[PDB]
């Protein structure tokens, strides 16, 4: 009773109930999905078009930090944009002293550790998101999906949202099919597949897919969003393997 | 014992599920559920699954 | 972030005494005893070591000090608050009477620097 | 109801645990003599809400063929008082005479109220038909021949004097079935039924955990019915796909997420 | 029931009530529907569109 | 006394730890040393069935001073 | 109920805010073990694997702090890395403010002090870990030190941290029993690996394969942790012997 | 028994005391005129407001007339 309304206070047995609570929030939701290639990084989400009011193209959830890092979450989708903030301000802050972009997973730890603070007090609210950021670099790509919690964890690929156990299963299928790492050129195409899969539990709604990506050898290690040609064959590739 | 002799059927009229506004899903879904396993009782045996206990 | 606890924790019962400082007694109680004996030419203080495990060394930890050369120190009750209590002690007799007057504070004078420690871990919030 | 050996599948480890309290010093006295402690007896079983801990009770009670009485405790409360009392003392002498036999006390949540005695005189009946209970199962009372197996849900309900061991050896937790005993679950259930060929389950249960033994055969229910629309006589591997989405999303509907001691 | 957020996590599951079903409100098809039913009984005009009135 | 065990399996041990212990959970405890045996079919009740039978069913205890800092 | 939410006395005369942390942390279940050799540190702990769809690199629960000091967690992540964080800072800071690099001991010292100060503050919950450091000191060889979030530590011949940390230190009493001194004789890091590992596996009665240990080894002015590869020869000598 | 409020009691000559008149008295009194347009007759009827006008008093008074 007084350990489910209080911030940061361990349980008798010894769990904090808020962290469990902010769980919640990431199934509430929609699909979306990262894919660790052998070049670098792909990063897809389902946009649900909630009304014929909305335009088409205009109100991407996918959000860029620097110009090598792709961004995209689930959870309360105001508390996502502040944290795409935050990460700016860190971003540019490590430009200033050393002269270089970022290291990858130098950019996960100092992330991780503003989602640590507010549960450390009980005064802020501990953050209701779960996120994908992820992207090339000199040692490599690095995919890394951060918990409400304060954990991240390295992943061959990762996923989020309503439907993250459609998605999880095919997942492991995209390991066994190509256990060397297939080519993110490839990976354009795999990352539709799960995204139509994962549309029955959001069938309410139709959809609107997008996808991006970041690697070392097409486009230069500059995350940009599949566009014009390239973003009609892996839609129309997806929409005949699902019917 | 005489209460459960009352509960026992008395043949209410019924207003026939045509009748009811809207809502054609939720009849489907309760006529899977209630009104054919007992009839087609035949089809769930060849099948091997068992019926909805409610 | 913000403190919300700039309220004071300890207040009187509709008793008489603080609730708290009342507490705080019957937590020394249960600790590791411990003795001293005033003699003429000499005092004597001394304790005994409690560990976990014979894998537990317990050579390493100290539990009595020494603030000055000449005044030493020893404790029963929450190991950790004897850890930086010793500390702080250390420190602010040095902050108060090794610039102000060289020599190492007299006994009387240290120990009520101790004591404005306490009294005031009990008047903020 | 009755089946042999197997029960919950990928648990025959706890099936084992439960026979060496109950099996092995029924066939064999000559283990426990030797070893000197006093032969065992009381099992409890607790876990998360349909799990089969009813489904055990069936398995040993079929194989080992001694006597065995399957007495609800809410099924022996009665408009008399005093009767609840004469009865159950009548049943300890009953497995006794019948050597060996199992007493299965099931649901004994109802029974499982505490001191209390300040509310309603319906909470000094179940006080009074416990004390009775207790003395008899521990007392200068101490019966031979008679195992207890208790099934009871949440596991704090209980009156602090049957929490407590020496009543009562082993107290066994069933866990919601593991990574793949609730795959073992799955393949004794698509035996029984008509599939077209299909073994594709095995990343898709995985990843619809979260799932009791009585989550796992409304599945295959569900996969007959998406069938019976299409007009098939086999499960296609759509129609698993179209019901295992389906009995997740209806069992989130409530959940305290009931915690073991 | 009405409210089902106070169901036993014992009654609410499989083997025991296999089937959970909702019953959502009339949306747009399902309002103009009803107000048809009871219409009918009593006494319509061709002025009556129930469309305006859904 | 009346059980079996090898005079490797000592009882002293397990009296120091815990401070705490009613008279019926030093009963099933030994209940619990004679059955792990069971499984082995070591009929000496061995050292390593006498300690893994104490360290299950003793749940969270931190009550007992041990799991402390106040001394 | 209002006393226990805060870190204020109970009306007993205990801490019960406190003694939550210490259930807290037992939520990964990673069973660890550090013995003190002739002139190097061992320390081993289990690598829990909870997927094939996880890289098992970053799955690692040991870190090295600086070109001394490895330090071991025992509890969950999220606090783990704030705490290797703050001893980052502060073990820096030291060789700046005093001129040479910071000992084992006096790292110990100032994480139960900072520890303590949370104990306090009616607004910090207290970290959830259990900290165990194992450098080498010039003077005091090889050293090992547990620390607790109370802010509570000692000096040890070797210690273990995990649910069967009982099974564990039971053994190592009977071995230090029979040497009749501190610690293994033994000169060679590696052949202290083999003698850590062995009374690992009597402990869990659990085997191990080469994706299922991390271990850290601590010498004079170098910390190294191992590789997969590295892994596996230590391994192959247990076994071929 | 036949309370003895009657049903000029009540204040004022409001519209709100004709409408406990066509929920209650009227439909009981002649279901010819509830017949010929089809209607299910409204049944209910809930009385509610700050105390001191008269819920009960409206109450006994419509049970002393219908
Ligand atoms: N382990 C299992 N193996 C095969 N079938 C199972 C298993 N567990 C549950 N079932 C199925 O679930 C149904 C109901 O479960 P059961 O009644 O045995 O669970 P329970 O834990 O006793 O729950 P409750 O007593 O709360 O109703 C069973 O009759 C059976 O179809
Ligand atoms: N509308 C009215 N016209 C004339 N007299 C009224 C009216 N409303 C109330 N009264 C007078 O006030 C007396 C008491 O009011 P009454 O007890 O009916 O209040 P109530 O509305 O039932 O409130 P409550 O039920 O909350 O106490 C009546 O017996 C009557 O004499
Ligand atoms: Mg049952
Ligand atoms: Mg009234």
């Amino acid at each position: 009773t007084g350990y489910d309304l209080s911030n940061s206070v361990f349980s008798p047995d010894g769990r904090n109930f808020q962290v469990e609570y902010a769980v919640k929030a990431v199934e509430n939701g929609t699909t979306s999905i990262g894919i660790k290639c052998n070049d670098g990084v792909v990063f897809a989400v389902e946009k649900l078009i909630t009304s014929k009011l909305l335009v088409p193209q205009k109100n991407v959830k996918i959000q860029v930090v620097d110009r090598h890092i792709g961004c995209v979450y689930s959870g309360l989708i105001p508390d996502g944009r502040h944290l795409v903030n935050r990460g700016r301000e860190e971003a540019a802050s490590f430009k200033k002293l050393y002269k270089t972009p970022i290291p990858i997973p130098a950019f996960a730890d100092r992330l991780g550790q503003y989602v640590q603070a507010h549960t450390l007090y009980n005064s802020v609210r501990p953050f209701g998101v779960s996120t994908i950021f992820g992207g090339v670099d000199k040692n490599g790509a690095h995919l890394y999906m951060l918990e409400p919690s304060g954990s991240y964890w390295g992943y061959k690929g990762a996923a989020t949202g309503k439907g993250r156990q459609s998605a999880k299963a095919e997942l492991e299928k995209l390991v066994d099919h190509h256990p060397e790492g297939l080519s993110a050129r490839e990976a354009v195409k795999q990352a539709a597949k799960i995204i139509y899969l994962a549309h029955e539990d959001n069938k309410e709604k139709d959809f609107e897919l997008e996808i991006s990506w970041c690697s070392l050898s097409e486009t230069n290690g500059l995350h940009k969003f599949v566009k014009g040609d390239l973003l009609q064959e892996a839609i129309d590739f997806a929409q005949k393997e699902i019917n | 014992d005489s209460r459960v002799k009352a509960m026992e059927v008395d043949e209410k009229p019924t207003e026939t599920y045509s009748d009811v506004g809207g809502l054609d899903k939720q009849i489907e879904e309760l006529v899977e559920a209630i009104v054919l396993p007992m009839k087609r009782a035949d089809k769930f045996k060849d099948m091997g699954i068992r019926a909805p206990k409610g | 972030m913000t403190d919300r606890y700039s309220f004071s924790l300890t207040t009187f019962s509709p008793s008489g005494k603080l609730g708290q400082i009342d507490y705080a007694l019957t937590a020394v109680k249960q600790g590791v005893t411990s003795l001293g004996i005033k003699a003429t030419n000499g005092v004597v203080i001394a304790t005994e070591k409690k560990s976990s495990s014979p894998l537990a060394m317990s050579e390493t930890l100290s539990k009595v000090s020494l603030l000055t050369p000449d005044i030493g120190a020893v404790y029963s009750g929450m190991g950790p608050d004897y850890r930086v209590l010793v500390d702080k002690s250390r420190k602010v007799a040095h902050t108060s009477y090794k610039r102000i007057y060289g020599e190492y504070p007299p006994t009387k004078l240290l120990v009520s620097e101790v004591a404005k420690i306490m009294q005031e871990a009990t008047q903020s919030g | 109801g009755e089946i042999t050996f197997d029960g919950i599948g990928g648990l025959t480890e706890q099936i084992r645990e439960l026979r060496e309290v109950i099996e092995l010093p029924l066939k064999n006295p000559e283990i426990f003599q030797r070893v000197g402690i006093k032969p065992p007896k009381g099992v409890l079983l607790y876990g998360p809400p349909g799990t089969g801990k009813t489904l055990l009770a069936k398995a040993v009670a079929a194989t080992i063929g001694a006597n065995f009485i399957f007495s609800p405790a809410s099924g022996i409360v009665d408009k008399y008082i005093g009767e609840s009392a004469r009865i159950i003392r009548e049943m300890f002498a009953y497995a006794k005479e019948h050597e060996p036999c199992i007493i299965f006390m099931d649901e004994v949540d109802a029974i499982g109220g505490r001191r209390f005695s300040e509310g309603t005189s319906a909470d000094r009946e179940i006080q009074r038909t416990l004390m009775e209970l207790l003395t008899q199962m521990d007392g200068f009372d101490n019966l031979g021949q008679t195992k207890i197996i208790m099934a009871t849900n949440r596991p704090d309900t209980l009156d602090p004097a049957l929490l407590r061991p020496g009543r009562l050896d082993r107290k066994v937790e069933i866990p919601l079935p593991n990574e793949a005993g609730r795959l073992e679950i799955f393949k004794i259930h698509t035996a029984k039924v008509k599939k077209t060929g299909e073994f594709d389950f095995e990343a898709a249960v995985k990843m619809s955990d979260g799932f009791n033994g009585a989550d796992i055969r409304n599945c295959a229910t569900e996969a007959g019915f998406f069938a019976i629309r299409d007009d098939r006589d086999h499960i296609n591997p759509d129609d698993l796909m179209k019901a295992v989405r389906k009995v997740a999303e209806v069992k989130k509907l409530e959940g305290t997420i009931e915690y073991q001691k | 029931t009405n409210r089902v957020d106070v169901l036993d996590p014992a009654l609410l599951r499989s083997g025991r009530l296999d089937r959970k079903i909702e019953f959502p409100l009339p949306s747009e098809d399902s309002r103009a529907q009803i107000l048809q039913i009871h219409s009918r009984k009593m006494t319509t005009d061709d002025d009556i569109n129930w469309q305006e009135l859904a | 006394s009346k059980m079996s065990l090898a005079p490797e399996a000592d009882l002293d041990s397990l009296i120091i730890r815990n401070d705490s212990l009613s008279g019926a959970v030093i009963a099933a405890i030994m209940q619990e040393a004679g059955l792990r045996a069971v499984r082995k079919n070591r009929y000496v009740i061995l050292q390593s069935d006498l300690e893994e039978a104490y360290a299950t069913q003793v749940k969270t205890d931190n009550t007992v001073d041990k799991f402390d800092f106040y001394k | 109920g209002y006393d226990r939410h805060i870190t204020i006395f109970s009306p007993e005369g205990r801490l019960y805010q406190v003694e939550y942390a210490f259930k807290a942390t037992n939520q990964t279940n990673i069973n660890s073990l550090a013995v003190r050799g002739k002139d190097c540190t061992v320390v081993i702990s289990q690598k829990k694997v909870p997927d094939k769809l996880l890289d098992p690199t970053t799955v690692s629960y040991i870190f090295c702090i600086s070109r001394t000091i490895g330090m071991v967690v025992n509890g969950p992540i999220p606090d783990a890395r704030n705490a290797a964080l703050r001893a980052k800072a502060e073990a820096a800071e030291f060789r700046y403010k005093y001129g040479y690099d910071m000992p084992c001991d006096v790292l110990a010292k100032r994480m139960a002090n900072l520890s303590q100060i949370y104990t306090q503050r009616a607004y910090m919950r207290p970290l959830g870990v259990i900290l165990t450091f194992v450098s080498v000191d010039e003077e005091l060889g090889p050293s090992i030190y547990k620390t607790d979030p109370a802010g509570y530590y000692v000096g040890y011949k070797a210690t273990a941290t995990g649910p069967k940390q009982q099974e564990i230190t039971t053994n190592l009493e009977n071995h230090f029993k029979k040497s009749k001194i501190d610690h293994i004789n033994e000169e060679s890091w590696e052949k202290v690996v083999e003698f850590a590992i062995t009374h690992m596996i009597d402990a869990l009665g659990t085997e191990f394969s080469k994706n299922d240990l991390e271990v850290g080894v601590a010498t004079k002015d170098k910390f190294f942790t191992l590789s997969a590869e590295n892994i596996e020869e230590r391994l192959v000598a247990i076994a071929e012997q | 028994e036949k309370p003895d409020v009657t049903y000029s009691d009540v204040g004022g000559c409001k519209d709100q005391i004709e409408k406990l008149r066509e929920v209650v008295e009227l439909p009981l009194l002649s279901p010819e005129r509830f017949a010929t347009l089809g209607i299910d007759p409204p049944k209910g009827i809930l009385l509610y407001g700050p105390p001191g006008t008269g819920k009960t008093l409206c109450a006994r008074a419509v049970a002393n007339r219908t």
